[PDB]
RNA sequence: AAGUUUGAAAAGCACUUUGGAAAGAGAGUGAAAUAGAACCUGAAGUCGUGACAAAGACAAUGGAAGUACCUCCAUUUCAAC
RNA sequence: GAUGUGGCCUGGAGGUUAGGACGAAGCUUAUGGCGUGAGCCUAAGAUGGACCGGCCUCUAGUGCAGAUCUUGGUUGGCGUAGCAAAGAUCUAACGGAGAUAUACUCAACAUGCAACGUUGGAUACUGGAGCGGGGAAGGAUUUCGUGCCAACGGCACUCGUA
RNA sequence: AACGUGUCGCGAUGGAUGACUUGGCUUCCUAUUUCGUUGAAGAACGCAGUAAAGUGCGAUAAGUGGUAUCAAUUGCAGAAAUUC
């Protein structure tokens, strides 16, 4: 599954570049249902994104 | 007067024919009953009457007009017919001049066409 | 007059390794610098365009048309000549045919056509009647589509 | 609709494949390889291509192509291992497989009797050269067709 | 640049099977499917394939005369001929 | 170079004779016959599917091997020259039809190779006169999400300014 | 041997030819035939249930009104005979 999406919202939530964003290898499901940036912020209050 | 003099112009004047010249065109011959009680030897086919086809394969076939496309020039009749692939009933398209009108669609607009054309 | 030219055609010249019949200008289409005004160019002039002011016309001195005609008459009372040219005349009871001048007051085609019977002139009638056909060639797209053979004329004293 | 007429119809098996994309000189000569091949000894070799054991001789098709030793086998010293056509070639086989056992034949009996590779329509593009020339790049598509018979 | 010129009529290939699909193999419509879709005919050139003829290097082609082998071709004979 | 030819051939027109769905023109030929020849005719198509032949005369945009001829197509060269500036990729997992794909003999190697996207790790480069952020000119939907891989991104793609 | 060379049969590529032409070119004729500030010709936008181009039309927009016709249009859908 392509996490592209996931990574640009989690990049510009944290205020961050792409290489400071770590997406769980594992969780891929769970993150790829992340579609908007509430979802994203979900993930991120949960751990799944770093 | 379609048919002229130059066979590129009657040719031009038929292809591009108007929906009501195209209907003038596609007249049908009248039974002999209904030559001898109108006296009238062709109309223009309407849907809804009968008619037999007699030329083509489905000669002798009997039906009702259902339909005078006019842009395919052709005429659907309801007991023309045959299955496709599917199996699904589609109408086989006939020529007017192949078939013969056995019952008019008499309207009033019609009946002053018969009064128009008849003979006596 | 324009059928051919109606390009800014130019030829290229020498040092191009090309031949130097002009090519059309400009770019972007298949057109571009594709030889042009030559009859032997695709698109091109043919050669002697064709004019309106031909001779399509000719004078004949007036005595040789009359010449003419009397001659095609005396020919036409001669049986072997009317037999030789491909008329059937094998019933007809005379050469010339003179009728009697009543067949002016048929109005009925049915009429003439028993009067044609009588006097034997039906066989030339059938022939051309069988001999009808569509043309050979492109005459049958330039309004002559149907071609037959030529029967008896029948000559009237009047045009009644 | 194949050039050849199979010995005996119920006994053979049919594939055709058209406009394949594969290279028309590369196909040609890996298919040829198989002409009067059982089926099994076919895919064998197929494998082994792919595997780089065995290799497709190249013949008609071989202008300045590099020497090998694994030419020696089929009488040759130049030839090649075309992946792209050893698959394609693979996949008309297996078709030509299922048409056979579909039919009521036993694909381990079967012998390739026919093979035709020809040059398909060809697809356009360009290359840019020096001083502003446009030059065609082109694609040699091919037809493959091939049936195999029982024995 | 370009005729959408399939067929009388879409009747434009249901369904089965292999294939990820494209397609293939069957089946079916149609008088015809190398009439399957920008599809009437379908040439030349070039290429593939099966069968056969052989053939050193005389570039090949070519002439003239034979012969070997072949020939879905053209004639003539088959009996007091 | 001149001239002659009941000399050959092509598209039309007057005539005249025929032919065609039991197959017309076109097309094909180890397919024969006739003619010194230009050519003509027959045969066979397991070709075609609707026109057309002979003869007399009239008429012309009437015959190709070459013009660095015109247009279209093909073609050997040729799977050849090459696709070498801007340092670079590795690894596991997941995804994907893209695999770990096998007739018998059979442990596995010696018979499914190679290639994709994402994420995590590793390694590197740009090195602030940046393959960093924003604008003008120019462009005009290339922006975004989902799907999708025929064609295109001169290798590849499951990726894409397709 | 293999490359390669022929010949024949069958395929492919390629779209010549022949048939067919709602086109062009040429000639001839007819007439209460000659645009616009009462805003023309040309440009540009838009309009259909579905509509890119083209055609037609102009916010009354693939047309309103009237007169003739006499039952369609047509890819699908929607609506459904004496002027209405
Ligand atoms: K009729
Ligand atoms: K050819
Ligand atoms: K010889
Ligand atoms: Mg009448
Ligand atoms: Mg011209
Ligand atoms: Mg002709
Ligand atoms: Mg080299
Ligand atoms: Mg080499
Ligand atoms: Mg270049
Ligand atoms: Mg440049
Ligand atoms: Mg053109
Ligand atoms: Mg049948
Ligand atoms: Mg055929
Ligand atoms: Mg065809
Ligand atoms: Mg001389
Ligand atoms: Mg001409
Ligand atoms: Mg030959
Ligand atoms: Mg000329
Ligand atoms: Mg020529
Ligand atoms: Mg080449
Ligand atoms: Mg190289
Ligand atoms: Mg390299
Ligand atoms: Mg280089
Ligand atoms: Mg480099
Ligand atoms: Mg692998
Ligand atoms: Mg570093
Ligand atoms: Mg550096
Ligand atoms: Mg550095
Ligand atoms: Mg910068
Ligand atoms: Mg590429
Ligand atoms: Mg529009
Ligand atoms: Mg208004
Ligand atoms: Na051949």
């Amino acid at each position: 599954v392509s996490l592209k999406l996931q990574a640009r919202l989690a990049s510009s939530i944290l205020g961050c570049g792409r290489a400071r964003v770590w997406l769980d290898p594992n969780e891929a499901v769970e993150i790829q249902n992340a579609n908007s940036r509430k979802s994203v912020r979900k993930l991120i209050k949960d751990g799944f994104i770093i | 007067s379609i048919k002229c003099g130059s066979r590129r112009k009657a040719r031009r004047a038929h292809f591009q024919a108007p929906s009501h010249v195209r209907r003038v065109l596609m007249s049908a011959p009248l039974s002999k009953e209904l030559r001898a009680k109108y006296n009238v030897r062709a109309m223009p086919v309407r849907k809804d009457d009968e008619v037999i086809v007699k030329r083509g394969t489905f000669k002798g076939r009997e039906g009702k007009v259902t339909a005078c496309y006019r842009l395919k020039w052709v005429i659907l009749i309801d007991k023309v017919n045959r299955e496709k692939a599917n199996g699904s009933t589609v109408a086989v398209g006939i020529h007017p001049s192949n078939v013969e009108i056995t019952k008019l669609k008499l309207t009033h607009h019609r009946k002053s066409i018969l009064e128009r054309k008849d003979r006596s | 007059r324009l059928s051919g030219m109606n390009h800014s055609a130019h030829s290229w010249g020498t040092g191009r390794a090309v031949a130097r019949i002009p090519r059309i200008s400009g770019g972007g289409t298949s057109t571009s610098g594709a030889g042009a005004f030559g009859n032997m160019c695709r698109g091109g002039r043919m050669f002697a365009p064709t004019k309106i002011f031909r001779r399509w016309h000719r004078k004949i001195n007036l005595h040789q048309k009359r010449f003419a005609v009397v001659s095609a008459l005396a020919a036409s009372s001669v049986p072997s000549l009317v037999m030789s040219r491909g008329h059937q005349i094998g019933n007809v009871p005379e050469v010339p045919l003179v009728v009697e001048d009543s067949i002016q007051g048929y109005e009925k085609t049915k009429e003439a056509m028993a009067f044609l019977k009588a006097i034997a002139a039906i066989d030339d009638v059938n022939r051309v009647n069988d001999s009808r056909e569509i043309r050979a060639g492109r005459g049958k797209m330039r309004n002559r589509r149907y071609v037959a053979r030529r029967g008896p004329m029948l000559v009237m004293p009047n045009n009644k | 609709h194949y050039s050849r007429k199979p010995q005996v119809s119920s006994k053979s098996a049919k594939a055709k494949v058209s406009d394949l994309r594969c290279h028309y000189k590369n196909t040609f000569e890996t298919a040829n390889v198989i002409n009067g091949m059982p089926l099994r000894k076919a895919q064998q070799l197929y494998r082994q291509v792919l595997a780089k054991t065995r290799c497709i001789p190249f013949k008609r098709y071989n202008g300045k192509i590099g020497r090998t030793a694994q030419a020696k086998e089929w009488g040759q010293t130049k030839g090649r291992w075309p992946r792209k056509s050893v698959v394609a070639m693979m996949s008309l086989l297996k078709n030509a497989e299922a048409n056979a056992i579909e039919k009521g034949l036993d694909p381990n009996q079967m012998v390739i009797k026919h093979v035709q590779v020809d040059q398909a329509a060809r697809m356009r593009r360009r290359t840019y050269r020096a001083h502003g020339r446009i030059t065609p790049y082109m694609c040699s598509p091919c037809h493959v067709q091939l049936f195999m018979s029982e024995k």
